[PDB]
């Protein structure tokens, strides 16, 4: 429960990514998924028996570990078996509060004694993400 | 429009397949694949009846 | 007549598959004896999904009180074997026909089974 990835176990050879994402969409919610990964052993053109699938709620998450624990989920005669992950595809925050978008970002230090602050140089436009599980 | 032959129909009030002279099947398991294709494995069963001609 | 009788649940199938037109191994872990199972079973004719409970049961012989080689109403997946090899936690190998068998449990549990005898295979899934 502490991330949002989950390892698909085993999947057939002669699918693609697209074809995986639209069966979870169709499945799940629509656009719920937000990261899809099939290793592939050769460079482009050998995928591996297994695939990793990033969540965009923990809800989401949930209700497939429920779907595969019942086994309603059939995708080309495979029955897919859901196992938690190691590490995130993308470090990206679950909850949306977090994610903060087109904000000002400025450095500086407690140049007076004084409640004043010197601004060096500012940034517009950042990012910011707080990641409470690595700590940064 | 998977079947070879005009064995089953397609009701426009109820919105739902039907079985129209199912005597053109011709045993072509062409149905039976796209079922099983499109996800759902017991949609439709057709078996020979043994005792009929 | 029942020797070993207990109620198994599945935990993986080895095929994972729904219509693959292939005999499907599935493991069973027993309940309060802690025996694992292999078995083969075919999924099209006797359907078993992931998390169910079935009971097992083994007797030399299907009549009652004697005459070895009525509990046909009972159970709905008999099966015929032999037991071949008995070498492991002791295990037992019995092939119904080509189709193995490995009951792995307990020294204690598993005790009064003989090298190369006949002996079938009770299942009912509750």
């Amino acid at each position: 429960t502490n991330r949002s990835t989950v390892k698909i176990s085993n999947v057939p050879q002669t699918i693609v990514a697209d074809e995986l994402l639209r069966f979870l969409e169709l499945h799940l919610g629509e656009d719920t998924v937000f990261a899809l990964e099939i290793p592939t052993t050769r460079d482009n053109w050998k995928p591996r028996d297994f695939a990793r699938v990033q969540f965009t709620t923990l809800e989401v998450k949930s209700r497939a570990q429920l779907l595969s624990s019942q086994s309603k989920l059939l995708f080309k005669t495979h029955n897919l078996r859901l196992s938690e992950a190691y590490d995130d595809i993308i470090p990206r925050p679950v909850d949306p509060r977090k994610r903060l978008d087109d904000i000002v970002l400025t450095v500086g230090f407690p140049e007076s004694d004084e409640k004043r602050f010197c601004a060096l140089e500012k940034w517009d436009g950042v990012r910011c993400w707080i990641l409470t599980e690595k700590r940064r | 429009e998977s079947s070879p032959t005009k064995v089953f129909g397609m009701d426009p009030v109820t919105r739902q397949v039907v079985v129209v002279d199912p005597e053109a099947y011709t045993y072509d398991e062409e149905v039976i694949k796209k079922a099983e294709a499109m996800g759902k494995p017991g949609l439709i069963e057709i078996s020979p009846k043994d005792d009929s001609f | 007549i029942i020797m070993f009788e207990d109620i198994f649940v599945v935990d993986k199938l080895d095929p994972d598959g729904k219509k693959f037109d292939k005999v499907t191994r599935v493991e069973a872990r027993s309940h309060n004896l802690e025996m694992f199972m292999h078995l083969d079973v075919n999924t099209e004719v006797y359907p078993l999904a992931v998390g169910d409970k079935f009971t097992l049961a083994m007797a030399p012989t299907l009549n009652l009180d004697g005459t070895p080689d009525t509990l046909a109403d009972k159970y709905e997946y008999i099966m015929h074997g032999k037991l071949y090899k008995i070498s492991e936690k002791a295990e037992l190998y019995v092939s119904f026909g080509g189709l193995l068998m490995l009951l792995q449990g307990d020294p204690a549990h598993i005790s009064h089974f003989e090298l190369d005898q006949r002996l079938f295979l009770l299942m009912r899934k509750l």
